RNA sequence: GGGAGACUGGAAUUCCUGGUGUAGCGGUGGAAUGCGCAGAUAUCAGGAGGAACACCGGUGGCGAAGGCGGGUCUCUGGGCAGUAACUGACGCUGAGGAGCGAAAGCGUGGGGAGCGAACAGGAUUAGAUACCCUGGUAGUCCACGCCGUAAACGGUGGGUACUAGGUGUGGGUUUCCUUCCUUGGGAUCCGUGCCGUAGCUAACGCAUUAAGUACCCCGCCUGGGGAGUACGGCCGCAAGGCUAAAACUCAAAGGAAUUGACGGGGGCCCGCACAAGCGGCGGAGCAUGUGGAUUAAUUCGAUGCAACGCGAAGAACCUUAC
């Protein structure tokens, strides 16, 4: 396949960081996660692991012939900016960056607070 | 004031309530 | 260093060449507390560079310094259990000190068995960019523009 | 501290149809902006909030673009 | 956002169906149970269902208290201000009594996405019937009825009159600058905060929204435990609620503030404390000292920093105490 313009979805949580490269219509062509590059336990919550995962996903999407990327970034920031810079460094182009984080309007009940 | 007094009151109430739960069926048999 | 900045020592000019660079070099290469051996070593290296390269020792030494002088360095600062390698610009004094330190440090890993021609050979290499300390200089620059991801802290 | 534009004699009446006036008091994300920023009084801020919600339901304004 | 009824809107969590898509996902101080490789997580499109209503949104409004905010419509209660046309003391409080009364809980019938007592594993620990993690039933939600308790708190019953002010804010009438826009300023009534006199208090503190100065009516108090417990009685389906003692026992139990000490409480300032540098120890052999083990003894003391080239600035006999 050959998609010249795609999209990058970076989901950064407090316990991991996952990057998915999709077609502009929502079909994943290459994904990489912070534990897929050889990290275990807490070590996959660090910015370095986000860097490695972003680089690996960028390379696997690049070999499919991807040139430019729109970035939708999401989650409580732990390795967001590192992933952005790793996408830029690996030969890709970042067109737009948008934060799409799900925000309830006070529905559902959060779990009880840890102590 | 202090919370020692509330502590004494709650200890006594807790013991009484536990006793009142421990002998439910015997009390039901006797009273009725 | 908690109260304020420390005073700076004066630098004695050289009587043979008239530049503080050679006296700074002999101070850096000094070891075990023997000056005389140190200036004889550095002067022998200077004379071997003289006879080899065909140009003046001062100009080639300054050119080697420029080829080894860095502009950015890396400082490690910890927060929340994570250490970040922030890039920081370098004062000229620290740049010169690092250049001389790198030259003398990579002066001691050679196999060519005596100090004077070791120093002369690396001076020639650094003039031409063939040295080992220069490799670490472009390495430091590579991490300077490589580790730009951590700069908003500004510490 | 600013004055309430509606309290002045030349302040327009508030309606959920007139969506330009409502776009004046909603942020770039579509939310209603605080009464400190606008400076209008309590009653007119309440009117503005109700009008914005009404216009949101009839799909004249987006639900937080 | 005072109350009741009906209709209805969007974001988000979950599940189901179908694409792309791979081997990890989840969780933590760190992990393991757990979920996937039979196609998980992730990203698109469609559908079902329940609960709560981001921004406006605050020591801001309303209600007797409990309490009340997505929108619209229908029905309905209270308050304030101005005019002062009307009645003409019709006022205040209120023993018993009655009504309303968070959450949990109980009965019948629905509903059940998220959360989550009890219950299962995992981890921590000497042990963890806990805190942390993964699942998870009643319950939370609706209709109609029970219960009648909360740190139901302003720990401050209701009504009335008088006693320096300063400064925010919510609702309404008026005069002077008048531009006639503006918190322009002033005056007056009704709320709601902060600061401060006189006065009051054991002190902290209250202070025109009194804990000040006075009058009327109600409820309650008389050392700490035993005890809001027992017996009797009333109410309730039950849990239990309300009224409510005695023998015995102690010589105190308490309230506020003061000086130290302590904290697995904060904030500043120093020091080769870190950082910036130079040289080392931990690897080898040897000299001492110590722990441990042997024998006749391997004399005795020192034992985190602050013992371990220490008493010892001199063990062949002596030293030497074995």
């Amino acid at each position: 396949k050959n998609v010249p313009h795609g999209a990058a979805h970076i989901k950064s949580t407090f316990n991991n960081t996952i990057v998915s490269i999709t077609d502009p219509q929502g079909n994943v062509i290459a994904w990489a996660s912070s534990g897929h590059v050889g990290f275990k336990g807490s070590r996959k919550s660090t910015p370095f692991a986000a860097q490695l995962a972003a680089e690996n996903a960028a390379r696997k999407a690049q070999e499919h012939g991807v040139k430019k990327v729109d970035v939708f970034v999401k989650g409580p920031g732990s390795g967001r900016e590192t992933a952005i810079r790793s996408l830029q460094a690996a030969g890709l182009e970042v067109g737009t960056i948008s934060d799409v984080t799900p925000q309830p309007h006070n529905g559902c009940r959060p779990p009880k607070r840890r102590r | 004031g202090s919370v020692i007094k509330k502590r004494r009151k709650r200890m006594s109430k807790k013991k009484h309530r536990k006793l009142l739960r421990r002998t439910r069926v015997q009390r039901r048999k006797l009273g009725k | 260093p908690r109260k304020g900045p420390a005073p700076k020592r004066p630098l004695v000019n050289d009587p043979v060449y008239g530049s503080q660079l050679v006296t700074q070099l002999v101070n850096k290469v000094l070891l075990e507390g023997k000056k005389s051996l140190a200036e004889r070593i550095v002067y022998g290296a200077l004379e071997q560079a003289r006879e080899k390269t065909g140009t003046d020792p001062v100009v080639t030494l300054k050119r080697a310094l420029d080829n080894v002088k860095p502009a950015l360095e890396v400082r490690s600062r910890r927060v929340g259990g994570a250490t970040y390698q922030v890039p920081v610009e370098v004062r000229p004094d620290r740049s010169t000190t690092l250049a001389l330190r790198w030259l003398v440090n990579f002066s001691r890993q050679r196999r060519e068995k005596t100090m004077v021609e070791r120093l002369a050979n690396e001076i020639l290499d650094a003039s031409n960019g063939l040295g080992a300390s220069v490799k670490r200089r472009e390495d430091t620059h590579k991490m300077a523009e490589a580790n730009r991801a951590f700069a908003h802290y500004r510490w | 501290t600013r004055k309430c534009v509606f309290c002045s004699k030349k302040g327009q009446t508030i309606d959920y149809k007139d969506t330009a006036l409502l776009r004046t008091y909603i942020s770039e994300r579509g939310k209603i902006r605080a009464r400190r920023v606008t400076g209008n009084c309590v009653q007119h801020q309440r009117d503005i909030a109700v009008a914005v919600k009404n216009a949101r339901e009839v799909a004249l304004l987006p639900f937080g673009s």
